[PDB]
């Protein structure tokens, strides 16, 4: 069974974006109004799944070739690829990566959305994988196009990917969003916004990466992810 | 001071959520291995139990697109980390409210007590992280269960919360449904009766 | 008895920490939602006790002597010492000055607090004076020790000193908390960042006085309070 | 324009005020002479009464660690500044919340009638600073009395609050404790029957 | 037995202080006259004591319990914690750490102190540890005071902790003290500036490390030390 | 050019040195294992002899608070660096002056004759590091053997030093204490006859 | 930290101060009222001493262009400030070296017993300040009186010279010139046997 042997640094929360943004007008309703509970890290939250054994089908981190139904989907081949590691700069091996998002023309796969751009048949949107030994994750997939969505009269995501990491614990577990280098709508994106640091919106931002493309065939994209520093307990009841 | 790489910042799971992370539950196909809401097989020791809730935001209406991950322990209070879907018992699961299905429900067993860093006892519970469109980073809680009245009030974290009432949002409320034992549990994202939500 | 005869400059509430801050967890439910009733200068506001006549025991004022249980209190000895003067620069002269503090391990001589440090049995925590003829009060103490305290999962106070100043009247009297120099607390406090302006915080931080040190015997911290102007009535019913 | 010294800011009087300021509350020894909540002495001229009150946040719960500043004129309408613990009365005093119950007591006399600065009367009154933890700047309000309406109801400065309604909130219910007049003050800091706090 | 098998970087006795440095008043009868005389290395210089078979205590690295006569030491509990690496970057495992100072007030357990603060009946004031096979050292303390000294008239050194540290020979041997980020006293201290240049006083200065810190318990400080760069022989005698 | 990791910079051990390196002279309990001056137990193979000697400042002054380190090969010329309480020798050793008397002392035997990188022999020596109140940096000196005289007169290192006057400062007296045989080192930090000190 | 106005820098006296304040020394005419070395008329109680001393540079060359001030109690241990010729004793004064007078002189009385700020009883002493061409600071001394040896052994400002042979620097010769009882007190800026100097 899991063991508590290790810390997690405290998260910063003025880092994170704050649950209350208005701005984002759906989180006026969704964000807590009492402070949050501090409590201390004990095996419940210093513990969590370890994925190394669920079983992954063949394409499940190509996005190219997950939802075939007679041809290549349409829109900019990329791959996406990066390293997640720790704060303390420890990769993060044999780790769930998760992703999803819209088509090439910021249509979802979903019921509820009824975008007037078409879904593409061969474009489902889901991808997962594991880090490798060194913390190093691999997606293929089509470049996502911006939407529109009811926040204000005009709003417009930009192109994003979600992604959801595991990492080694409960405490280390995020969900965040993917944006492209140069996106001239991340700078006035609402949800970008929630986040009140610059710096931070900047470490959402995937840089092109002609280094990993493949000519005549993909460009590729670098995102790095960090998770919470883990530490050995130290000096401890005594 | 020492200052380490800034973790990566949250944002919101969006509306869409469930087409990563709930694929059953988006209408979508699945694939062969899913993570989802059956913890317990038939033959895993233990209480078996149903648990199922309501998400409801601070005007008091529906929330019908979160996405719940649990994490608890087995019913000997040992926390199980190899997932695997041959397993009787895993620790971790997922589940959903959706259009259709407004309240979640998880299938699992009554965890076992754990004990805190210092080794006091904690009642036994479930550690729920909740996300959905408009939460921008999860809210994490507890729940625990209306049976376990004398562990509750020695609980270690339950008595870091300042105020008793508060306290009673955490409490889930056993009951029986299709002849099985059951416990509800909602979840009030703000206003009154507001469930209380951890940092650590 | 009292009598109105003079107006104190009006207090500027963004210069001061606003009520809701809630990086501050207990000012949340803490801080009025309504906003402040402006009313004007009266007698019932522009008097207020004056405290000459109090009677001060000879320790009063000095920590190291006042909680005497058998020995010195453990820890940096320190003279604070400064001038209280109004808005205008006039000294305020036999004027009421009270402090507390933790002793050098951050731990209060409260029953409220349980911090593991433990308590000093020489160390009481409490201080009192007048101000003299020219505004200036001195104490001496232990150089407080930070602590940590429950509002987010690791949260530590720098190194304070309370004060409560009481001026000449109910409009001027004021509780702040001393810092000092140098603190690298200082910039990470939920408590120090109620008050908005960095400039603001300054006005908080007692500086190294080695000028008012007693060689081979006790440091000295300078620390100048600043209360509302007082002027005379003027042009007033007419 | 013109910019003078700025003053130094507050901040909160923090959880443990009462070592420096309610030295019997702290459960600390006292000095030789203390300020506390006896404004006069049995001798003092006018209309003997107990004040007291509990405080509540903006959840409805007791706030156990206040401190409160009085400051009231005497019977005859003169505000007695020359604070020492032989006067039969003092203007000034200090009282704290009990931490079981919460609540506050203060032992003086009712307050005479006083002028505002044109000469109008004010309603008799007594002026309070509410500090705690949680509080940043300390906050001003006024305790007038259920049997002086006619009075409250010609004040120039519960005149000054728009509402009605809000005017009601700084009017102190008389009542008997231990058979003696005594007037309550609850205080709400926020929400439901907030009670009017001042600027000066 | 030890064999002559590496170089060691020359020191830069401008980095150093130097042995002359008339503002501590100590070092002016205390410093050679004539030049050093420069002598290549041998396997005198090039080898030195390993301590890994040496026994240390259950708690000598810890000093809130290693001078335990009935309680805990009183003052600011904190984790001194860091690594020694070399010049090119390599660490320097299983190397012997030691450490000591004075209490909170600046009183240090030696016969010739007679500074009037008073001694803590339950603080030594010793430390020692060996690094792990990262590099990594840590112990446990009370923050110690400043405390006056004998040499200018109103001279108090900040607060300190001397270390010593091995390393792999006698060449690498070193003693030095540890100061705290943002003490005023540094810049006025003469020992300090018996170093002439200002980055190498900042190498002194043990940052803050809330990452390492234990929550509701101890702060931290992080004091990375470096020794001299060790590489093999190359091309000698020939 | 080529810029390393600075070093860290040296300060002085100070005058409490002793504290935290020489606890019996502190006047401390001492731990259960001490780095001390007996190098070798009486098995130890070669001559046993003492070594003591005496620090003076540049005004001729006894230098009462001095730590010193010394290093030496056995008697075979080997250096040991296994340091252990149970070894038979150590080539490793602490020692303190007294503070009445201002003398150290060290148990050990002679050294056997090493050669430097070249190959070419050094004469028996101790490698030695002075620390203390009033020395930044600490000072590198070699004790080397009156009675060795041949061997001094061919060392690479001694010849190293210009003057045969100053060579004269490193050459430890042979003596007698108790009867035992001894060699005495004194130490002049500065000024007359001043002993040489080693860069390295 | 606090920093107040920078006290005006220090300059040497240079090599004509005997022009400003010693006039008769420097062969010039006088005013009507000098400060010079008389403290006491042969009416002035106690013990009537001549002192007399030479200045020597760290080349053991003679001052001949010095200056001093010296600062003394009567004998009750008196400070004495109102500086008057009219008074039989005064606690201030000056002498000079020369060209013509090499040796400086003062007639005074032997001073009393004074205590320190702690209480503690200082041996007889009388304070000098020096100032000359090449002396860019005054150099502040002590002179003793060696036959108040027992005084001398428990002077808290001797004791804070940590050597007893710079005590000796301190201490002033009695001797007899013309038939009076003398001390002699050289001072040695530097080198050899030199004279402690203060910092206060
Ligand atoms: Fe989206
Ligand atoms: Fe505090
Ligand atoms: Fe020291
Ligand atoms: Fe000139």
């Amino acid at each position: 069974p899991a063991q508590d042997n290790s810390r997690f640094v405290i998260r910063d929360r003025n880092w994170h974006p704050k649950a209350l943004t208005p701005d984002y007008k759906t989180s006026i309703a969704r964000s807590p109004r009492q402070a949050l509970v501090s409590i201390p890290q004990s095996i419940s939250e210093t513990t969590g799944p370890n994925f190394s054994h669920l079983g992954f089908g063949a394409h499940d981190h190509d996005l190219l070739l997950n939802f075939n139904n007679g041809g290549l989907p349409i829109g900019e081949r990329i791959i996406v690829a990066g390293r997640v590691v720790d704060q303390y700069g420890k990769p993060v091996p044999n780790t769930l990566v998760e992703m999803w998002q819209a088509n090439a023309g910021g249509r979802y796969r979903h019921k509820n959305d009824r975008y007037l751009a078409p879904l593409d048949p061969n474009f489902g949107g889901v991808g997962r994988c594991l880090t490798d030994s060194d913390g190093y994750y691999s997606f293929r997939t089509i470049k996502p196009g911006p939407h529109p969505w009811r926040n204000g009269p005009n709003d417009w995501r930009p192109a994003h990917i979600y992604f959801g990491i595991s990492g080694p614990s409960i405490a280390t577990k995020l969900i965040t969003q993917l944006y492209f280098e140069g996106d001239p709508l991340i700078p006035m994106c609402p949800i970008v916004k929630s986040i009140a640091n610059p710096e931070a919106v900047q470490q959402l931002i995937a840089k092109l990466d002609m280094n990993n493309a493949n000519p005549m065939d993909c460009l590729a994209y670098r995102f790095d992810i960090v998770l919470r520093g883990q530490r050995k307990t130290h000096f401890e009841n005594c | 001071p020492i200052e380490l790489l800034p973790e990566t910042p949250s944002q919101t799971a969006g509306p869409y959520v469930h087409i990563g992370l709930a694929l059953e539950a988006a209408g979508n196909p699945t694939r062969d291995q899913e993570i989802w809401n059956r913890l317990a097989k038939p033959d895993a020791p233990g209480e078996h139990i149903l648990l199922l809730g309501q998400v409801y935001d601070g005007n008091g209406h529906l929330v019908r697109d979160s996405f719940l991950e649990v994490w608890q322990a087995d019913a000997n209070g040992e926390y199980q980390d190899a997932y695997n879907l041959e397993n009787a018992f895993n620790s971790f699961g997922r589940t959903a409210t959706t259009f259709d299905a407004g309240e979640w429900t998880l299938h699992t067993v009554k965890p076992g007590v754990v004990n805190n860093a210092a080794g006091v006892p904690m009642a036994p519970h479930i550690n729920i992280s909740l996300f959905a469109r408009g939460i921008n980073i999860h809210l994490h809680t507890r729940l625990y269960f209306d049976d376990e009245a004398q562990a509750n009030a020695k609980c270690p974290v339950l008595n870091l919360i300042e105020q008793p009432q508060r306290r009673e949002t955490l409490i889930a409320k056993r009951c029986e449904v299709d002849g099985k034992t059951a416990y509800r549990f909602d979840i009030r994202i703000q206003g009154e009766g507001e469930t209380v939500f951890f940092d650590f």
